[PDB]
């Protein structure tokens, strides 16, 4: 009766337990049928569980066993290329028993180790995988493989005389694994996407909200990162799925490639679905079954981003779960704990030195649905209190054929300072100086069409005129992306700046050509303006031209006067 | 034009009066139901 | 004209089932009034003990 | 085994069994009923008691009623004749024919099966509505909401495209599922009558709720059709497509027995779980295993009180491939199909639309069209706050372009428009435009086809 | 005394005492755990049973479970070495330093001291930013709030604030005591190095809240940190100045467990408690007994979604003698600080200027730079109205002296102010105006000072 | 329907009524049911419910009306009566909402099923205008039947 | 706020209101009747030959029509200026005017509806007699 | 009545004062009640309602108070008091809204009990028109008594 227990009674959805004397409070416990299920409520005299399915498969008198985890996972080779789910299994096992790897011996007997420590290399999947003494295991090397195949099972090798290690090992999903320091947000991660990238950038190890009512595009954004950002692993958890988003990227995403490589993105992908049969328990554990394997990758020295589709649907889950279980209702009927334990989710988030020295990091990526544009509770309030980054799809933005949708007014980054000195060390000087000048010029353009909903535009000086005619070539021919075109379904961060420039330069042109009386309706006509246009279709760096271009025209502007 | 603002601004203050107070005979009935259950 | 023929075969396909059915009610209507019939009537009072009820008693008409 | 009724508030009854308890799910069957009174068990109580939710109303129950376990779930009789049947939200005739001969008894929840395959959506369905095939193309596989708002023609639409729809030259048959929710007696003979006097019925399986059904069946009913559905899609190997009107009907039912159900309200008065049990229905379409069928579906979505932020319509937004949005204040213009024109989407599209599917200006043109519509509704207000005269030439035109998509391309006088024919309408209208304010359309489709 | 778990949910936890029953605050510690597991009691149940709050997570918890009562809360370890130690929101080290060695044992609630004197906060407080010392004079005892919004550089300002502030000649001592609530594992490390590089820790004792730290340690922090500030003002006699970040966090967690402790919410969901908890907060600064020392207090209240109307923001105004309200649209034009000039009041900073406290022609000055700043950004729309060259003369100086008082007054290069410099900076921007259109400025100013 | 009398009665005078109406329509006589108010009839029914203690929703309304209310507006109808003949019972509903919000009960449940709505426009009435049927914001779905 | 559930659920039980206004009070018009928002339920059980006078109604109607025109053509006035309105709407401007002057204001005074009714054809006068849609022809006649 | 002060005690501060207040006329003085605020006094008793879980209404205060407020300024007025003798308390309260709105609590209910209402203008005030009393939007129904 301490790992055991047998149902009491069930209904109402709650399973009330007699035994599991020895279960930890919100343990995933395991019913004979083979539902799973959490630990709630532990009582004097039961253990109340949450059943993640459905409970007239569970009967009084059914066998009831402990798992130990919030965990736990299995972590070695055989993890690339796997499709797993909430609990870590097959879409059950979880690495290959059988698979044999070629390891590769990287330290001599006598060596000392600490948790951390590469002792050897398997190139289970280019990926080069790393194998590490687990956390909380020093001493002396007395015992090691040579260079060989071995199955997972196998020990390679032996420390302090007698711990044996393998080329896996668990960890509670539970428990962020160990680190010596968590870096401060210093490297941005390289999205591809001028607007992110620029105006609200997101830290390798940042946590960076995605909010917007249904349909504004927030998955869309999460896909692309995985397909193009510099993360070597992505784990997405493709919660909130419904009608057939279940089948939509079951025969589909295995199909997807990986634009760095030309391989299947699946090959260095992590699935974790959430569709609405699964209990509220499973989808509630997938944020931190798909965090504890995202910590795992950059404990091996990678960079790994983590997709939540969303967290509004988990907080629905939990929230069912809650009163389930008759804990008081609040807000939106919501439980009381949720604040405390969404951020301590986003808390796991950051790059790391890892245990044995090297750097990795988990960029958290989690999308928001308010019940429907209120956008207050669960979601998003409490989320966009937590992370760093907002990258708001607007909806109007979308109607207007603006992409990315992304409202340069109503996001931020908490992350544009912590990645400008990549951008100017890598890309361009005048990265941070440049998209400064942007939104200031879109954040003049809100303020003037605020006051021309009210006065009219017939009033307005040419100063005005300009700052408008140039605002909305921003909007047009830098905001707005064609994720359908070939060429600009993705801009590569030189191609980023370059756009950048044309504009800019188009538009201390534009100033200063006004202040030389030259008309506006002059500048608006000018040639070059519906190549700046087209800018965004051209592959090369005939962009960069533009420039002399957009100056030698106005010099025939200044001299027709 | 200060016509536009003037009646017109009547508008927005029976749009205002309608619901921030509205929104309240609500948050409030809502709590109400298992606030009183 | 399509219509028409699929359920004048619907009429026709009922009233086959609904002889098949008129028959089988027969053969139990008309079964206490055979031998083989008491181990019928012993084996359906032995499940009712025999499944989820504890015991106490049963019963039918006075035949 | 037998139960004994120990407690009746409306729709939830409590049963209490000595011996084998019947399991979450399990329909019972209540002795001493003129008509049949089914009760689905939702809960073990405890103390050998469940608690459950009625099919029909409980008027006339007594404590200590007894109550039979049936020993399973409610289930379709499932069966290529199927098809030419008017049935009740369970599945029972309307039509005065005999009960359905099972080939297959399924489970309705969605579990038979295990259909879907991991692929995405793809290929044509011709509703034979311009406003649909051409702009915003239903593809196989997809969920393409209809949203609409009481007094509107949703249902004529639904209706329309029941008569209508096909796979243009695909090997696999069509069929439509037909499904209506607390619709009055009507409503449910006017259903009937086009159905029969059409020949839809013949390609067609059509399930009907009324409004006076017990809520209990109104909650099954679209569980029945999407049942249905899957069978003739997977074991058949047919394009379904799949109606439901009106998914807010349905919501209404919902959320009137989570009430008697014990559970803290939501916002709006909602049940909690509308999200996760409206997903249980909006999971249930895509291509099928085998890829020679597939389930679509065109769910109508009312905005309660004309109110598209209501939960229940924002909700089911993420469960569409396309949506079709109609608004009152357009229908009170005269324009029909009331369609909002930059409020309507399509989503899969992509994997539906270019050469090989439709032509390959078909993504550039719709592009455009979106672009140049939403930015002459906008100076729509403009012109408001300016005055027509104060409008550039420029904006002048895309005000103009607002009101010829309108008049042209959403309006259609009925009539099965081609996607040839849909892109022709969108080539006309576009020549209204400035060709160098043609943004969206690269230069090698300008050349070809303005 | 020992008890055993009856019940847990989440982070509540009911255990029963046998003998003795702990009081209210007193720390629990779980018996079995691998870790420090403490229960801090809430409420007395009925029955021998108290209801408690857990620090760390209660998974592997089991009814029956052991628990002790330690006998006594969490407590200040009240010292004048805290000064220059960084700890938790318990007062648990957090520089690997030893733990502090008390010279007295302080409650944390407010009740220990009793310090506060019956006299008006008065005398200057030097923050180095000028838009603060010069127009909205900070004063020693007052609370003087920073009014923020998601996004903004409230904590930057705060820290700048912590690093700068001083009372120019006092005879007393200056501390500072920082408290931060619910913050990242970044910004902790963030605020450590930079209180370490800068020797600002030399005359601080900082208190750091995690956000994944207990919520029961959130609520403490800044009792904790109000609690030391007290003991350093009244015991040593020191002008000691607070600096409280996020308001708006701490009331996240307050709120987030009214919910679990059965009570009605109140608007917006918060707790029916909202004012009366955080009046124990902004009741606790002043001029403490003696007139040497005095405790300020420089609270964050970041507005929720932008909206000053939430009741946090809104209950704190009250509390405070100064506040600088800072605003996300001022700063998408890129003006920093940030502050909303027409919404940042000397709610008493009337108290904290003039001769003896910063300089006799502060008040002149910051009426004039305030009246000349709002005419020129009025202008600003003038301009758009009729053209820059329609613009009168005297009207064009105005509208000039608004790009002066953002180019120069507002904007700081990162740089400590004293209120000299920040006053000699507005008279330099002024004299772009006529003289004779200084209404708010005696002529004896401008004799002594233009 | 008076004030002293029970909410059950008041509740019940609507099925009473279309009951009556239904009769005579069978006859083969088209009937006219008018319906002062539901919006009286759904206050006597919250009342009883919450008598009974059943969970209130929106303005303290029980889950129950809309099924119920809709159940009503489905028995209206132009039918061959039992041995052919033809007869009809239309239904005219009042609608008052509690003052002007024109939201629950009554109004917004009702305008979602019935196919007429005849908008009483109080300016056009202090503007002489009679009858006082505002043009732009009355429907028939029935203009084409 | 006549809306509020109060004041709205009022009106029903009466036969005739009396609806008084703020705006028009602060105009210095008492009483403070809203002239467009006053009602008599039961107003035609009461008058006609008789009971008061056979044109009561016909009066009644052309007074409430014209008072209610003049209050618009304020709006109006505000919008265009004074001197854009028309000659017709100057003259329904003004019997606005009149009506508040004249009919709605008494100085304390017991008016019998004969006075009443001769105050109402007085001010009537104001407006053009081919504008008096709402009086036979019969009663110009014999009343005017 | 400072913060610290529990919201009992505030609450209670204007019912002990008029009582003292009460008292002095008794002896046949005339005596003045100032009462700092209760836009205060009606948010401490907000607080106490809401810990008490009695329901919220418009700006979430608790039905009670428009009773209460009232109740209060009845207690105003000069009286022959026990014995003879005339004394009198005369009452000023200050009124302070969330914030111009001037809505609810104090002001509105204020408004409608009190006779007298001397409205500070802040652009009286700046344009430097002291007292800044604008005699435009105060009154007195008591200039004919
Ligand atoms: N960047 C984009 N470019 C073009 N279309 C987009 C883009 N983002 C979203 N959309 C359109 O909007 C639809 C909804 O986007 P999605 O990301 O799935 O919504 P959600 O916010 O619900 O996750 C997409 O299927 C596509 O039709």
């Amino acid at each position: 009766m301490i790992q055991g227990v047998i149902q009491k009674i069930a209904g109402p959805a709650v399973i009330a337990k007699g035994m599991l004397g020895a279960r930890m409070y919100d343990i995933c416990k395991v019913g004979e049928e083979g539902l799973v299920g959490e630990i709630i409520r532990l009582d004097g005299d039961t253990a109340f569980v949450q059943v993640y399915e459905d409970t007239s498969g569970l009967k009084v008198g059914e066998p009831v066993v402990s798992t130990g985890l919030p965990l736990a996972v299995e972590l070695g080779p055989g993890m690339l290329n796997g499709i797993y789910d909430g609990i870590q299994r097959p879409l059950v096992h979880a690495l290959d028993r059988e698979k044999k790897w070629a390891w590769t011996p990287m330290v001599k007997p006598g060596d000392e180790v600490r948790g951390g420590m590469v002792l050897g290399t398997v190139p289970e999947f280019g990926f080069t995988h790393k194998i590490l003494v687990p956390p909380d295991v020093r001493g002396r090397v007395k015992e090691v493989k040579p260079a060989g195949e071995y199955t997972v099972e196998e020990p390679v090798v032996v420390l302090e005389d007698g711990t044996e290690l393998k080329m896996y090992h668990t960890w509670p999903v539970r428990r962020a694994r160990p680190v010596q320091r968590k870096l401060d947000p210093n490297t941005p991660f390289l999205t591809g996407m001028r607007i992110l990238d620029v105006l609200f950038p997101v830290a390798m190890g940042g946590t960076a909200a995605i909010p917007g009512p249904f349909g504004s595009g927030k998955t869309v954004t999460q896909q692309s990162l995985a397909k193009w950002s510099n993360a070597d692993v992505v784990v997405y958890v493709g919660c909130g799925e419904r009608g057939n988003e279940m089948t939509d990227v079951l025969v589909e995403f295995p199909e997807l490639t990986d634009p760095k490589t030309g391989g299947p993105l699946m090959h260095r992908t992590v699935l974790i679905a959430n569709t609405s049969n699964m209990p509220v328990a499973a989808r509630e554990a997938s944020i931190y079954v798909g965090v504890t394997i995202a910590e795992y990758f950059r404990d091996q020295g990678f960079s790994v981003a983590l997709m939540a589709d969303s967290t509004s649907r988990w907080a629905e889950a939990l929230r069912e779960i809650s009163s389930r279980l008759e804990e008081m209702p609040a807000e939106e009927g919501y439980p009381p704990y949720l604040a405390a334990r969404l951020a301590a989710f986003y808390e796991r988030a950051g790059k790391v030195i890892t245990l044995g020295g090297e750097e990795g990091a988990v960029t958290i990526v989690g999308a928001v649905s308010p019940p429907g544009g209120d956008m207050s509770e669960p979601v998003t309030q409490s989320t966009l209190r937590i992370v760093g980054a907002f990258w708001r799809l607007d909806a109007s933005l979308a109607f207007r054929r603006h992409f990315p949708a992304i409202n340069w007014n109503g996001s931020y980054s908490l992350f544009t300072s912590a990645l400008d000195p990549w951008y100017r060390e890598n890309v361009a000087e005048d990265y941070p100086e440049l998209r400064d000048a942007i939104s200031e010029l879109l954040q003049r353009e809100a303020g003037l069409q605020e006051i021309v909903q009210l006065v009219g535009p017939d009033a307005l000086q040419d100063a005005e005129r300009l700052v408008i005619e140039v605002g909305r070539i921003i909007r047009e021919d830098f905001l707005q992306q064609n994720a359908y075109h070939e060429v600009d379904a993705y801009c590569s961060m030189k191609k980023a700046y370059g756009i950048m420039k044309m504009i800019l330069a188009f538009y201390k042109e534009a100033e200063a050509a006004i202040k030389r009386g030259v008309s506006i309706d002059e500048i608006l006509q000018l040639p070059v303006l519906e190549r700046i246009g087209r800018a965004r279709y051209v592959s090369e760096e005939e962009f960069p031209a533009y420039f002399e271009e957009a100056m030698k025209e106005i010099q025939g502007a200044f001299k027709a006067l | 034009i200060p016509g536009i603002r003037a009646q017109i601004r009547f508008i927005q203050q029976v749009l205002e009066q309608r619901e921030r107070e509205d929104t309240f005979r609500l948050k409030r009935i809502k709590g109400k139901i298992e606030a009183r259950e | 004209g399509e219509l028409l023929v699929a359920t004048a075969r619907t009429q026709a396909r009922g009233e086959v089932l609904e002889e098949v059915r008129r028959r089988v009610r027969e053969a139990l209507e008309a079964l206490p009034q055979k031998p083989e019939w008491p181990e019928v009537v012993r084996k359906l009072a032995l499940e009712a003990l025999e499944a989820l009820p504890g015991a106490k008693a049963l019963v039918a008409n006075p035949e | 085994e037998y139960t004994g009724i120990t407690y009746i508030s409306g729709p939830l009854l409590f049963v209490e069994n000595a011996k084998d308890l019947a399991y979450g799910a399990i329909v019972d069957i209540k002795d001493g009923t003129g008509r049949v009174r089914g009760g689905q068990v939702i809960e073990v109580s405890e103390e050998y008691a469940v608690i459950q939710v009625f099919e029909e109303t409980t008027g006339l129950d007594l404590a200590t009623t007894s109550v039979s376990l049936v020993e399973d779930v409610a289930r379709l009789g499932v069966s290529k004749e199927m098809l030419g049947r008017r049935f009740n939200g369970i599945g029972k005739p309307i039509d005065g024919l005999p009960p359905i001969t099972p080939e297959k008894r399924l489970p309705i929840t969605g579990l038979p099966l295990n259909p879907v395959a991991r692929r995405k959506p793809e290929q044509f369905i011709q509703t034979g509505i311009s406003t649909i095939d051409v702009m915003n193309t239903l593809v196989r596989g997809q969920k393409l909401p209809i949203f609409s708002g009481s007094g509107l023609p949703a249902n004529e639409i639904a209706a329309q495209i029941a008569r209508q729809a096909t796979v243009r030259p695909k090997e696999e048959p069509f069929a439509v599922v037909f499904a209506a929710m607390g619709i009055t007696q009507r409503e449910l003979s006017y259903f009937i009558q086009e159905f029969e006097r059409t020949g839809a019925l013949s390609r067609s399986v059509l399930f009907l709720n009324k409004a006076d059904d017990p809520t209990i069946e109104r909650i099954l009913t679209p569980r029945m059709a999407l049942t249905v559905a899957e069978y003739l899609a997977f074991e058949h190997d047919y394009h379904v497509l799949v109606i439901l009107t009106d998914m807010t009907n349905y919501c209404e039912a919902l959320r009137e027995i989570g009430a008697a159900r014990e559970e803290i309200p939501g916002r709006r008065g909602y049940p909690g779980y509308m999200y996760t049990d409206l997903a249980t229905i909006y999971e249930r379409a895509g291509v099928v295993e085998g890829k020679k069928g597939s389930v679509t579906q065109i769910p109508i979505l009312s905005m309660p009180d004309d109110d598209r932020t209501h939960p229940i319509p924002d909700l089911t937004g993420y469960i569409t491939e396309g949506q079709i949005q109609l608004s009152r204040e357009l229908h009170r213009k005269g324009i029909y199909p009331p369609i909002d024109p930059l409020p309507s989407l399509s989503r899969l599209m992509n994997n539906g639309v270019g050469k090989g599917k439709t032509r390959e200006d078909h993504k550039q043109v719709s592009d455009q069209l979106y672009s140049a519509y939403a930015n002459g509704v906008d100076i729509r207000k403009l012109v408001a706050i300016i005055g027509e005269d104060a409008l550039t030439e420029n904006d002048r035109r895309y005000l103009q372009f607002a009101d010829a998509f309108e008049r042209f391309f959403i309006n259609q006088g009925q009539q099965n428009r081609s996607i040839e024919e849909s892109l022709q309408i969108a080539w006309a209208l576009l020549s209204m435009l400035p060709q160098g304010e043609l943004k969206r359309i690269s230069k090698d489709h300008i050349g070809k086809y303005y």
